[PDB]
């Protein structure tokens, strides 16, 4: 077992913090002085390890007045191996992302703090930061409003806590880079990720995108939102609800050929007519206002679909944020065009040591240890968790769940005890918050456009009589302090009112009822036409529905739709799973592409002298337009030589260096030595010439341009591909042997293009 | 006269398959001939060599 | 070579390579171990017998399997509604319809154990199997299904860990064993080199045949209009749904010889007759009545089998359900009917080209005098050329991987 | 309906695979035994955050 060592090392830490403890401080920094000088001088970080975590633990005191518990210390040690620490949630895992943290913080390459928003990033990074500047240690913060330079001093310290999102988009913007020192970032050591089930198996079902912006359209928005806002809901289109798609029918198709003057609406002709009326519908319909967007002064911003804060960058692609910002009359923005791209996954798996510690993560320990080679670790709990927590209460339709969450918290307000309710959207809350106003309850509301009081709303929500609805902002990392008098009567009834994508994420919301052996309610309240059932749940079950009756003031009480809401929610877990396993393995593919690529242009960037670079360019496509003429099927003296010498003399010796007679029908390889020889003296002329540290930059530029160009290009052309490949499914093969294939394929055109274009760059100027 | 008209239709459907080249038909065969030839000759070694272990040890 | 030499070279490929012969190798040294309680009888002498069939562990092969895989995929198609949900759900319908067909292939392997075995009996005359019982034969029968069990645990084995699919390496690996003693019955009747070099010649004449029609891909253009396409165009790899010539497989022969060779089974069930004679004479398939009602099955088996496995209206309605359109074609119903015809005129390529490879050896074995059991090109032919390209084109991948370039190099 | 003969087809193969009660003498059934193969397997929103 592994363990019974945690708890061997836990008690090695308790025998040597029986001598750590009279140390007075300016003693303590000089302990952080010796275990750097230790460990250059032969040491490793597990001997360390020991001591280090005294340290720490005395340091936590003197700085915060917490000690770590025993199994704090556990959860160290096991994050330190490279583990995922399971403690339960209120069990304190910020205390043991300071003890492993410190550890491998001390050789100097850098920790990366990764957690799931930045309200928790910077809650953590006061604290803790507090703990590590006491030890002599640095602390930054990485955040979304920093320019390039306090970017560049955050990564620069010893300890970074960022989100997972700002991670990614400096790792992709550091692959965008013109000089060596414009880069962020320092390279990758060691990251310790609060919530892993949240940050590398939810969210890492979606990439990340960086998207610069090409040439604004405006007409066929606002003509294709005209068209669709007069359209009929169940006659001339249809709204799949189980997967949120919306298609025209006959006489939809039939009134967007008859308005818009065209014969057929299916043509190849009419791609962006089509194209634009699928969007519009889609924006239209299947995306409603304050459930996945909102309107904050006069821009569209989409609100996160697990964190539920506004993502104020980001942008839906596809034209579909064009196509929302012309449904709501707003100005129309221009259109992105996708730089850079990633997945969670490819990108926390270059990461040299990779921990983790979460909450609910039993679940999940296939995933761990398939894509990453994580184990998880499930470590004991110091006081036995006395949260009461009750099943679920199934209504008939959502006005009687509704009307019985809002008599429940004013049950719960009438003695004084704080209540917590939980939503997912931005609207029910809202609609809740509209149900608490009438009946009189005083509340406090943290939605998605509530972000600036979050800190005051959380340091309220836990005192004697305090009501608080909210969204998925306070459902995962979200520490509510119990208030004065407050324990005694059962502090902190969280309710629920939906059941979300996965047990985990309500466990979640559970555990912000619990909080390490303080008492607590927690209760679910569903309905049966919700969305998780309306969307998921089994066709079975709808006639029992019709069977149970209608009155919706007592709730069901069977096992059928009991079962019904289980096997619903397993169905989003299972399409969530295949979603997320289809998108590693066609980004592994493009991650092979883009390691490549991403090696050899910062190998491009940081050069002294890329002659040899560009030579080796020239040579190859010099070799490729050899045997792209002069067929070696076909016998010599009919080569058509001519419109070689005219290409040559095009592309590569300024139109008058090579004619017909220097070649002559050769074998290539000679002649290939004469073209190689006279672009060989061309070049070491225009080098004299043009200088020595000119042309280097000349020629960064022209290398960087053409690589950046074509593999933009690239991405996009992987994208189409991957949309057609299941249809290579239909002719009896497997999908993803093509579709490698193919990427093979078109990634080697690509740099024959990449050779091309420098070639003739460089020797045509 | 529909059958004639159908099989009309199927020689211009025939015209729009696409069939594999020369090189990829010469290279298909000597993989399959290769293949064949590579595991009778396996097959045959090992039936040869198992039965006569097995009359071996009777 | 070239491509051979770059298999042993990569480490990777080999070791795959070299697990894949090693599980065949284990698989072959069970064709020798005998059946226990049948062992002593004229097995030992028959040398009217099996002679080709003969008897093992494997007896069965993996054909419980085949049949269980598509009697399940016939019950998919809106015969038990369970099945269409549990296919309509998700990939853990699909585990779900895999321990299905691991349990289905259990009862059939028992089942069919117990129906060769009396049926080897009665071949023999009674006296194969000493002390004919009900305990011996339950031995038999479980001894035979747990046969087909480590049959198909070593194809998921080899499916894993070594090179293709593993189950189509098992039945290539019964095909091309079964070829060295037809290859010593060939050489042991020698009726000159002429002949030899004219069979040899049409051989592999009718190889480049089938490599010819098995890798014919009609396809047709598909316009997705739910992402822009916009200014980073080539126009080489477009998105496309390709359809087979060949769309039903060799399923349709099976369907063919049990619809051929059912009437004689029951016929011989009842008895010795006259009409029962004219019956076993008339579905004989080596004469020209019972050849010509046998193409005529296997063409009629491949349209059914082609239009089950493509089926035109649910590709319709799963590409109307995700953006996709036939450019010009309105995508409801009249997608439906445009790649149903597709499909007719290919089908009829596809059944004419199957009918002549199913019915080829009894005109070599006529036309050329061969011993009858050769049978050379059946639907072994198939299942052959099918197997080896497509074990190549799985080695073909990991090497593609292995070869990512670089512009600096 | 289509189901009958999806039934019918079932049942025919059944009887096919458990008829391998006499064999002749089976010209067949050997065939029958060495010679098919398996069939093969049957058939929201993306954002990007718009900086460079
Ligand atoms: N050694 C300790 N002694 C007392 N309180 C502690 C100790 N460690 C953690 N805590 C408290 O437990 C609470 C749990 O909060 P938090 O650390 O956010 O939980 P988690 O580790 O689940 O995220 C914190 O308020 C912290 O004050
Ligand atoms: F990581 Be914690 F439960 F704030």
């Amino acid at each position: 077992r592994t363990l019974n060592r945690y708890e061997k090392i836990a008690n090695d830490i308790d025998a040597i913090r029986g001598d750590y403890e009279n140390l007075s401080d300016d003693a303590l920094k000089h302990k952080t002085i010796e275990f750097k000088e230790r460990l250059e001088k032969g040491a490793t970080t597990d001997d360390l390890l020991v001591e280090a975590f005294a340290v720490v633990r005395e340091a936590s005191r003197r700085v915060t007045g917490m000690f770590p518990f025993k199994v704090q210390l556990m959860g160290g040690v096991a994050l330190h191996d490279g583990n995922i620490a399971e403690m339960k949630t209120g069990e304190g895992k910020t205390l043991t992302s300071t003890l492993p943290v410190y550890l491998n913080a001390l050789t100097g390459k850098g920790v990366h703090v990764v957690t799931v928003n930045e309200y928790l990033a910077s809650r953590d990074a006061e604290q803790m930061g507090k703990i590590f500047e006491f030890l002599g240690l640095t602390v930054g913060l990485n955040l979304n409003s920093m320019s390039k330079d306090e970017k560049r001093e955050a990564y620069a310290a010893d300890i970074t806590y960022s989100t997972n999102n700002e991670l990614g988009f400096d790792y992709l913007r550091d692959n965008m880079v013109l000089y060596k020192e414009q880069m962020v970032q320092r390279p990758l050591h060691f990251a310790v990720i609060d919530e892993v089930d949240s940050i590398l198996i939810d969210e890492a079902r979606t990439p990340l995108i960086i998207s610069g912006q090409a040439a604004k359209s405006t007409k066929l928005y606002v003509q294709a939102n005209a068209f669709v806002r007069t359209l009929k809901a169940e006659k001339d289109y249809t709204y799949d609800i189980k997967t949120k798609a919306v298609q025209l029918t006959e006489e939809g198709m039939t009134k967007a050929e008859k308005a818009f003057g065209i014969d057929n609406l299916f043509d190849v002709k009419h791609v962006a007519l089509n194209h634009h009326i699928n969007q519009a519908l889609k924006a239209h319909v299947a995306m409603q206002k304050d459930v996945d967007y909102v309107v904050e002064d006069g821009q569209v911003v989409i609100v996160d679909s697990f964190t539920g804060r506004l993502m104020k960058g980001r942008r839906y692609s596809e034209g579909l944020h064009q196509a929302i910002e012309a449904k709501e009359g707003l100005e129309i923005q221009n259109e992105s065009m996708t730089l850079a791209t990633i997945t969670f996954q490819n990108y926390f798996r270059m990461y040299e040591k990779l921990a983790g510690m979460t909450g609910t993560a039993k679940t999940e320990e296939e995933e761990f240890r398939n894509i990453y080679n994580m184990q998880v670790v499930t470590i004991p709990t110091n006081r036995p968790v006395v949260r009461d927590d009750r099943p679920d209460l199934i209504y008939r339709t959502m006005e009687g769940k509704f009307k019985a969450v809002a008599e429940d918290v004013a049950q719960r307000y009438m003695t004084g005890q704080p209540v917590l309710v939980g939503t997912v959207a931005v609207e029910t809350s809202e609609l809740i918050s509209k149900l608490l106003k009438n009946k009189g309850i005083p509340h406090q509301v943290l939605n998605a456009k509530n972000h600036e009081r979050e800190a005051q709303i959380i340091e309220e929500a836990g005192q004697k009589g305090a009501v608080t609805i909210a969204t998925n902002m306070a459902g995962r990392g979200t520490d509510i302090k119990l208030g004065e008098g407050v324990k005694e009567l059962g502090g902190l009834a969280v309710v629920g009112t939906e059941r979300h994508e996965s047990r985990r994420i309500d466990n979640q919301l559970r555990g912000r009822s619990g909080r390490q052996g303080d008492p607590g309610i927690t209760q679910f309240y569903l309905s049966m036409e919700d969305e998780l059932m309306r969307r998921f749940g089994a066709e079975r079950t709808m006639a029992m529905l019709d069977r149970f009756g209608m009155d919706d003031s007592t709730p069901i009480q069977s096992k059928m739709v009991s079962r019904a809401v289980e096997s619903s929610q397993k169905r989003v877990e299972g399409n969530n799973f295949d979603s997320r396993k289809q998108l590693l393995q066609y980004d592994d593919v493009l991650r092979q592409q883009r390691e490549v690529i991403y090696k050899q242009r910062f190998e491009v960037i940081d050069s002294e002298n890329l002659r040899e670079i560009v030579e080796n360019m020239i040579k190859s496509s010099l070799e490729r337009a050899i045997a792209a003429y002069t067929p070696r099927e076909e016998l010599p003296e009919e080569w058509k030589l001519d419109g070689l010498v005219d290409l040559i003399n095009t592309t590569y010796l300024d139109e008058g260096a090579l004619e017909k007679s220097d070649i002559f029908g050769k074998e290539p390889d000679e002649m290939l030595e004469l073209i190689m020889d006279r672009i060989i003296t061309k070049y070491n002329e225009k080098e004299e010439q043009f200088g020595k540290e000119q042309m280097r930059e000349f020629e960064k530029v022209i290398v960087l341009r053409a690589v950046d160009s074509k593999w933009m290009d690239h991405i996009d052309a992987m994208d189409q591909l991957r949309q057609g490949i299941h249809l290579r499914a239909y002719a009896q093969t497997n999908p993803l042997r093509e579709y490698q294939m193919e990427g093979f394929a078109m990634f080697e055109h690509m740099i024959e293009s990449i050779e091309d274009e420098v070639a003739k760059f460089v020797m045509k100027a | 006269q529909r059958v004639t008209n159908f099989f009309k239709e199927v020689v211009r459907e025939l015209k729009k398959v696409s069939w594999p080249n020369r090189k990829e038909l010469v290279n298909y065969t000597a993989v399959v001939l290769a293949t064949v030839a590579f595991f009778t000759v396996f097959f045959a070694v090992i039936d040869l060599g198992i039965s006569q272990l097995i009359r071996l040890v009777f | 070579f070239r491509t051979i030499s770059n298999f042993m070279r990569v480490s990777d490929i080999r070791n795959k390579i070299i697990f894949t012969l090693l599980m065949l190798i284990v698989f072959r040294i069970g064709t020798f171990i005998p059946v226990p309680s049948v062992n002593t009888d004229v097995l030992k002498l028959q040398d009217c017998g099996g002679a080709l069939q003969n008897f093992s562990i494997f007896a069965m092969g993996v054909m419980p399997y085949i049949t269980a895989s598509i009697i399940v995929q016939l019950l998919q198609m809106d015969v038990v509604p369970k099945f269409a949900e549990w296919s309509k759900q998700g990939e853990m319908g699909r585990r779900k319809l895999a321990q299905f067909t691991r349990y289905f292939t259990i009862v059939l392997g028992f089942i069919q154990a117990l129906g060769m075995s009396y049926g080897f009996n009665n071949l023999a005359g009674g006296m194969l199997i000493q002390n004919p019982g009900i305990g011996t034969y339950l031995l038999i029968a479980v001894v035979l299904t747990a046969g087909t069990a480590f049959l198909m645990w070593l194809g998921e084995q080899i499916t894993a860990k070594g090179v293709g699919n593993g189950i189509s390496i098992i039945i290539f690996a019964g095909i091309v064993s079964g070829i060295p003693t037809i290859l010593n019955q060939i050489y042991a009747q020698t009726l000159n080199i002429v002949r030899l070099l004219l069979v040899a010649l049409a051989v592999v004449a009718v190889i480049v045949g089938v490599i010819y029609i098995q890798q014919a891909f009609r396809k047709i253009p598909i316009q997705y209009a739910k992402r822009l396409e916009g200014r980073n165009p080539v126009g080489g790899h477009s998105t496309h749904l390709p359809l087979k010539v060949n769309p039903a497989g060799v399923i349709p022969v099976i369907f063919a010889v049990s619809f051929l060779i059912a009437p004689p089974t029951i016929a011989s069930f009842f008895g010795t007759n006259d009409v029962t004679l004219w019956i076993r004479r008339t579905f004989d398939y080596t004469h020209p009545v019972g050849m010509t009602i046998y193409v005529v099955l296997i063409i009629a088996f491949t349209y059914f089998y082609a239009f089950v496995q493509v089926n035109p209206e649910q590709m319709a309605d799963n590409l109307k359900k995700q953006g996709g359109y036939i450019p010009g074609i309105r995508p409801g119903k009249n997608t439906q009917e445009y790649v149903t015809r597709i499909l007719y005129r290919l089908t009829l390529v596809g059944s004419l080209f199957l009918a002549f490879i199913a019915v080829l050896p009894v005109f070599f074995v006529n036309f050329a005098n061969l011993p009858p059991s050769a049978q050379i090109g059946g639907t072994s032919l198939l299942i052959v050329v099918g197997v080896a390209l497509e074990t190549m084109k799985q080695l073909e991948s990991q090497l593609v991987k292995r070869h990512y370039r670089g512009f600096i190099k | 309906a289509k189901k009958t003969i999806l039934f019918l087809l079932t049942v025919l193969t059944t009887v096919l695979v458990s008829g391998w009660v006499v064999l002749g003498c089976g010209v067949v059934i050997l065939k029958t035994l060495h010679m098919f193969e398996v069939p093969f397997l049957l058939v929201d929103s993306p954002h990007s955050y718009h900086s460079g």
